[PDB]
């Protein structure tokens, strides 16, 4: 009865169904995360939520080069109790792996139980900004997605790329205005973290605005070239 | 009391129900898009169908515009008056 | 030592003092900046922002590097003015009309959290805002200029007032201090200088403050007060709106003689003129105007689009040839005389075009000689380079960068002179 | 637990129920490799108790 | 005091929260204690959610942040149980207290200013 | 010149022909490669004990300080009274030069070139130095080392 | 999410059926819940019972 | 070349038939 | 004339062309935001700078 249709992107496919839906192919089956609904045609499929996780979000709002493939190193920084690093899991699959970054404690510990359920996240749960007590476990990510809240977000973003990023390699930001300035305008914020990016060598490729799902949310999408 | 105690059950009942209904439903987003490019002649060149190498329909929606390499509803009953409709019955609840 | 400015938008630019060229632009990352005070041991300065905020950004491991360390407890009043007590507290004056003391104390509890406030006894038609702030060391205060036009005294412990004075008529705008605070100096926009005293024992001993005396110098306002007191000399330097700035005597402010550094200085000169067809040329910013005499006719007024930079160095020799160069990038002219009009074209030449030009001078109407600000010299014939005779570096030329640069290039016909800061001149034969 | 096995475990499964499946040398794999949750002594008394009592 | 109560509102915000809960009370818009603090949050009609910073053991008020983050309602920490139980207007030391959702009130402009405040020192 | 890494396949230190000239030419020759590797293969390498609980005390304690099998091992990478090392960290920098060899070493300099390239290219010394994928054991790691940051 | 909880849910837990019946119906909501059975409750008498 | 052209328009016409609405697109 | 020829001259000095729901913006030069300093805010500059120049003060 239901119908699936894959994305622009491999590992994410969107079921026509009764309602129009956006979904992702289980690597695990049969166990849920975080109490969302799944649909099976026959193997496991997923819902992702794009008001609850700010990745799918861009996903819907359209996004060309979005660097997550299958079989690659994505390294997640501010995986806060685990949901989108579970989805981005659940698409890179066995090939793949994800490096998950937190600082928290009860997040930590709904990460901790996720990565003892799945086999492709790798959980560390220090400090973002002090790359090296993971420098001693990581090497040499694909793509680098981050969703944080310190305002240092470019300074955090620079130090774990320098350290850790492929040449050619993606890099996505997840950027709040309301945060960062909460005066000026989001747009005028936007293109002063873009001249920030571009200054530590974040070569930029697009911005989106998340309009519907959140408030003055913009996502970054730029390459990583010849540097180190 | 009793009377604001059923009241209350009432919009518990309808404020989950709505949330779930939510969490269920799907939109479509209408955002700014930038693309950033570093000659004024290739931003003058600029075409989306030439750079997402697809086709018109697909340049202007934006949950899936797959490419040329990519593309290279029978199976749902009739599609021109049943589809929408609960689509809408659903959005309408 | 290192030089870091300030301007409208958001980032601390820290120079380089060698070529005088930005080192770093380091972008705070909150909002747009108001003002930066470092504290003591040079080691971390403040930057206060108008999202209404104190950024505290750190210098440690030589020049060139800035890394971001705190934002401290924040409000919604745009802070105007920060001053440091130690490495330990930042006090700002905002445009609440208040002011606030932050506790800046590494390995504490309290650090970044807003300990005290205090506030500015307001005005009535208006919105009052505090404008200038100084931490007096010896008697444990805080002084504030406020644009109620006053000047307050409160001390450090309990935060509170000792001393009010209504100064002078509009708002204050600068003060200044002693090394063993005497004498606190306030500037207004009223052009008052005004000086409270508090040398005699009996002030001291029950830190009284007097209004001793004040003095009007300027002519539009005033905007910047420093003082410098060693046993050299002692001396405050006051700058304001008129394009001037007065010295006065730090001890003897009430009988002695002050000196009025005038608008203009033509060191980096802005006029030359060729006795060749007896024309004059000025230069200004995107300005290249041209008048011709023999009375007096303009002819041309050119515009640089593309930069946005001050044509720090343009010449014409004898002829017809023109250039232009900044430190960033340069152009050069030919000029077709029709009469009363003149026609410019802008020639090509990637060398000249890549490299930036300290100084320029022409050999002929065909060969060009260029000083480049990394001590670099180049001829062109409209890349042949010639060697230097290298200085050693001293004590002061580790300090002060720029001693060692090539201060004048002048030409002969045929034979060259070059002169370095430091006192050395040298010939040179190409 | 899954940790204190060695070879002389691993006949000792062979000895149980069967080695010529290489099931014995799954387990030990995945009991090298294993990220399960170590649990406390008194927990694994008994669940050793009621794994008896199962038996019985 | 407790290093665990994180945001600790100062002097003048915590003047300005005590007046606005002093104007919500008269008002009778205001839930007092964390249970009935809870049940705003699971109802979902707080404005903003006051806690006090040095009730022993704290974790009987940690338990408020969480629904207050995942549901983003501003909460602030005043320091004083006493000082918060004469605002709210009751002869008990209350340790946390809530002021609730009706847009027809005559504080709101004071609830908005107050709740603006928090959200800034939260960010 | 000798560099010290740190890796869930243990200690590994690695030769240098002799630096900062050989920084700028190895990321201008763009030096991510096998051929890179062959001109630089390896000093000694240190594969640990089995012990979970040894390699969990021992990068704890090499993110605080110097460890043990750390001393077993700089007992022996001098080839001189002084030989320039090439060190991740500055506070393990310090602790190296004020331990008990007091030689020469750098601190994490412009390096990162150095470090992310030999990063790259460890997948090219499995054949060389660990002949197994030790992602595994960088799991069972990251997974220990949570269970005792956190307190459970 | 017990503690999360608030405390008159914590009383209410056990007595679920009859609490929401007698909340759709407008009757008197149920007082004991789960805790029945604990010594303090299992002393009390009544009225007591209930407090 | 047109074949493959002409199979791309159908392949579009079938993702337009999935996904597509008249005055529904406003309602 | 002069309108014109101002308007096409701020045509040519634009970056942002808009295409349908997408915007096209470039990126400058890194020798131009490597060796200036960013231009300042006219709005808050501009706010000072009236404040001064308040008309209660009986400025000339």
């Amino acid at each position: 009865k239901v119908v699936i249709e894959p994305h622009r992107h491999a590992g994410v496919y969107i079921a026509r169904g009764k309602e129009d839906l956006l979904v992702t192919k289980n690597m695990a089956p049969g166990e849920s995360v975080y109490g969302e609904k799944r649909i099976s045609v026959k193997v496991e499929y997923r819902v992702w939520n794009p008001f609850r996780s700010k990745l799918a979000a861009g996903i819907m709002g359209g996004l060309d080069e979005l660097f997550i493939a299958p079989g690659k190193k994505v390294l997640y920084l501010g995986a806060a109790s685990g949901t989108s690093v579970s989805h981005v899991s659940d698409v890179v699959g066995p090939e793949g792996v994800v490096y998950a970054v937190e600082f928290s404690h009860r997040p930590g510990r709904e990460l901790i139980s996720m990565a003892k359920k799945r086999p492709n996240i790798i959980p560390i749960i220090e400090d973002a900004r002090h790359p090296q007590k993971y420098r001693m476990l990581i090497g040499m990510v694909d793509c680098v997605f981050a969703d944080v809240a310190q305002p240092d977000q470019a300074r955090i973003i620079a130090l774990n790329s320098h350290m850790f990023l492929k040449d050619q390699g993606g890099v996505v930001i997840s950027i709040k205005a309301n945060c960062i300035d909460s005066t000026v305008d989001a747009e005028t914020v936007f293109a002063r973290e873009v001249q920030k990016l571009r200054e530590e060598r974040i070569k930029p490729l697009e911005q989106l605005t998340l309009e519907p799902y959140e408030r003055d949310h913009c996502i970054v999408v730029g390459r990583y070239m010849r540097s180190g | 009391t009793q009377d604001s105690n059923y009241v209350r059950t009432l919009r518990q009942i309808e404020l989950k129900k709505l949330e779930k209904g939510a969490k269920q439903l799907m939109f479509k987003s209408s955002g700014n898009h930038t693309i950033f490019v570093d000659s004024r002649e290739k931003m003058n060149e600029f075409t989306p169908e030439k750079f997402f190498n697809t086709t018109s329909e697909m340049v202007n929606r934006s949950e899936n515009r797959l490419t040329k390499d990519q593309l290279a509803n029978a199976s749902s009953i009739m599609p021109k008056e049943s589809l929408d409709k609960k689509k809408l019955k659903k959005f309408k609840q | 030592l290192r030089l870091f400015s300030i301007g409208g938008s958001t980032v601390v630019t820290e120079w380089d003092l060698a070529t005088g060229l930005p080192l770093r632009n380091y972008d705070c990352n909150s909002g747009v900046i108001w003002s930066i005070s470092i504290n003591d041991s040079q080691d971390k300065l403040s930057v206060g922002c108008d999202n209404g905020t104190v950024v505290l950004i750190d210098i440690s491991g030589g020049p060139g590097v800035l890394e971001h360390d705190t934002i401290l407890m924040r409000q919604e009043a745009r802070v105007l003015t920060l001053a440091w007590k130690k490495d330990d507290f930042v006090i700002g004056g905002c445009s609440d009309g208040r002011i606030r003391i932050w506790s800046a104390q590494k390995n504490d509890e309290n650090m970044g959290r807003l300990l005290h406030t205090m506030k500015v006894d307001k005005a009535k038609k208006e919105s009052t805002l505090v404008w200038s702030v100084i931490y007096l060391p010896r008697t444990d205060q805080i002084a504030s200029g406020d644009s109620t036009g006053s000047i307050k005294f409160w001390d450090f412990q309990f935060a509170t007032l000792n001393q009010s004075f209504k100064a002078h008529d509009a708002d204050v705008l600068c003060l200044t201090t002693d090394t063993d605070n005497n004498y606190v100096f306030s500037a207004g926009v009223d052009r008052k200088i005004f000086q409270f005293s508090q040398n005699t024992n009996k002030s001291q001993k029950n830190n009284r403050w007097v209004n001793s005396s004040n003095r009007l110098l300027h002519g539009n306002d005033i905007r910047a007060i420093c003082a410098y007191q060693s046993k050299g000399a002692d001396f405050l330097v006051s700058g304001g709106v008129e394009k001037t700035l007065v010295i006065n005597s730090l001890t003897s402010f009430s009988n002695g003689n002050y000196r009025k550094m005038p608008t203009v200085e033509p060191y980096s000169k802005n006029v030359l003129v060729n006795k060749e067809q007896r024309l004059v040329v000025s230069w200004s910013e995107s300005t290249v105007k041209i008048w011709t005499m023999g009375n007096y006719k303009l002819v041309c007024k050119l515009t640089l689009k593309d930069d946005q930079n001050i044509s720090t160095c343009s010449l014409s020799p004898d002829g017809q040839v023109l250039v232009v160069g900044r430190p960033s990038t340069t152009k050069v002219f030919h000029l077709q005389p029709v009469g009363n009009k003149l026609k410019v074209t802008k020639l090509d030449n990637d060398l000249l075009l890549r490299t930036s030009t300290k100084l320029v001078k022409f050999i002929d109407n065909s060969k060009i000689v260029i000083c480049s600000c990394e001590d670099d010299v180049f001829i062109v014939d409209l890349p042949q380079e010639v060697e230097l005779l290298e200085v050693t570096s001293t004590k002061s030329s580790i300090k002060v960068p720029y001693i060692n640069r090539i201060n004048h290039l002048e030409v002969d016909q045929n034979i060259a002179v070059i002169s370095r800061g430091c006192g050395v001149v040298d010939i040179l034969d190409l | 637990d899954k940790a204190s096995l060695n070879d002389d475990s691993l006949h000792d499964l062979a000895a149980l129920l069967n080695e010529d499946s290489g099931i014995a040398q799954r387990v030990i794999d995945n009991a090298r490799i294993s990220m399960g949750q170590d649990i406390s002594e008194t927990d694994m008394e008994n669940v050793c108790v009621f794994a008896q009592r199962v038996a019985s | 005091p407790n290093p665990k109560a994180f945001p600790l509102a100062d002097a003048a915000l915590t003047q300005q929260i005590l007046d606005v809960v002093q104007q919500a009370a008269n008002l009778r818009q205001l839930k007092k204690g964390a249970n009935e603090a809870t049940k705003t949050l699971n109802r979902g009609i707080s404005e903003f959610i006051i806690m006090a910073a040095d009730c022993e053991p704290i974790e009987i008020l940690l338990h408020l942040p969480l629904l207050c983050e995942d549901k983003n309602v501003p909460y602030v920490f005043v320091p004083s149980r006493v000082a918060l139980g004469r605002a709210c207007g009751v002869s008990r030391p209350v340790i946390a207290a809530s002021i609730t959702t009706n847009d027809a009130s005559a504080i709101k402009t004071q609830i908005y200013a107050v709740k603006d405040k928090i959200e800034t020192l939260l960010i | 010149a000798y560099v010290l890494t740190e890796t869930s396949a243990g200690y590994a230190l690695l030769k240098a022909s002799d630096k900062i000239y050989k920084s700028s030419s190895l990321i201008q020759d763009l030096d991510s490669s096998d051929k890179v590797l062959k001109e630089f293969k390896i000093a000694a390498f240190s594969k640990f004990n089995s012990a979970a609980n040894a390699l969990e005390e021992a990068n704890s304690i090499i993110e605080g300080k110097v460890s043990s099998q750390l001393e077993k091992l700089l007992e022996e990478i001098k080839k001189d009274k002084k030989s320039t090392l090439i060190v991740s960290e500055t506070k393990l920098a310090n602790a190296i030069n004020k331990l008990g060899l007091n030689f020469n070493v750098v601190s994490d300099a412009v390096t990162l070139d150095i470090y992310r390239a030999i990063k790259e290219y460890l997948p090219e010394l499995l054949p060389g130095m660990s002949d197994n994928d030790l992602s595994k054991m960088s799991l069972g790691l990251a997974h220990s080392i949570g269970r005792h940051k956190l307190k459970f | 999410s017990l503690a999360k909880s608030p405390a008159s849910t914590i009383q209410i837990l056990g007595a679920e059926k009859a609490l929401f019946r007698a909340l759709k119906t407008k009757h008197d909501t149920p007082k004991y819940g789960l805790l029945y059975h604990a010594s303090l409750v299992g002393q009390a008498t009544g009225k007591n019972k209930g407090k | 070349r047109k074949y493959l052209n002409k199979l791309i328009k159908r392949n579009s016409q079938n993702l337009r038939s999935w996904d597509l609405e008249e005055e529904v697109r406003d309602e | 004339i002069k309108t014109k020829k101002r308007k096409t001259l701020k045509n040519l000095r634009k970056d942002s062309v808009k295409r349908g729901k997408f915007r096209v913006q470039l990126l400058s030069t890194t020798q131009d935001s490597k060796t200036l300093p960013p231009k300042k805010e006219s709005s808050i500059i501009r706010s000072k700078d009236r404040w001064l120049n308040r008309k209660a003060l009986n400025k000339g």
